[PDB]
C-alpha cells in the first residue's frame, strides 16, 4: 500500500506532464499488481483505481503502470476516468 | 490471448500473488518467480492445486487450469 501509492503518484505525475494538466492526488481506491510472464522478459502491470479533484472536484481514475521485472526489486501507460 | 490464463498464487498468510501466463508454460517459471517476489526459497515450500502437489515441469494446460484458478503454497 506504500509501495502503491508512490506508483500512483507517478501515475499522476505523468498524467499531468503527458497532457499539461493539475490533477490533485488524493489516494488508492483499488490496486492489482500482476506479474507478467507471458514474454522473455518479466515485467509486472500495476492496475491502479485512484482518486484526484479535477477543479477540486472528487473523480474516480483509472491507471496502468509497467514495471521491468519484479517489484521488490516505470512507465504509465494509460490513465483515464471510469 | 486465449492462449493466457490469469492465476493467483494463496499463501497460509492470506497473500495472494497474481501471475498471467501462457497455458504451455511450464509452472516451474512461475514458482521461481513467486519465489523471489516474496523472498522465498523454493527448497522450503511446496505448491498445490486442487490438493494435489505440482511438478515444476507440468503446465497449466496439462492441469487444466483455467482462467482465474488459484495454486496454493505451504511451507515444506
Amino acid at each position: 500500500s506504500l509501495e502503491i501509492e508512490e506508483l500512483a503518484r507517478f501515475a499522476v505525475d505523468e498524467h499531468n506532464k503527458k497532457e499539461n494538466a493539475l490533477l490533485e492526488f488524493v489516494r488508492v481506491v483499488k490496486a492489482k499488481e500482476q506479474i507478467d510472464l507471458t514474454q522473455e522478459w518479466v515485467f509486472t502491470m500495476y492496475y491502479l483505481t485512484l482518486e484526484a479533484k479535477d477543479g477540486g472536484k472528487k473523480k474516480l481514475y483509472e491507471a496502468k503502470v509497467w514495471v521491468k521485472g519484479l517489484t521488490n526489486w516505470k512507465e504509465l501507460q494509460e490513465f483515464k476516468p471510469v | 490471448n486465449n492462449d493466457h490464463i490469469n492465476l493467483k498464487v494463496a499463501g497460509q498468510d492470506g497473500s495472494v500473488v497474481q501471475f498471467k501466463i501462457k497455458r504451455h508454460t511450464p509452472l516451474s517459471k512461475l514458482m521461481k518467480a513467486y519465489c523471489e517476489r516474496q523472498g522465498l526459497s523454493m527448497r522450503q515450500i511446496r505448491f498445490r492445486f486442487d490438493g494435489q502437489p505440482i511438478n515444476e515441469t507440468d503446465t497449466p494446460a496439462q492441469l487444466e487450469m483455467e482462467d482465474e484458478d488459484t495454486i496454493d503454497v505451504f511451507q515444506q
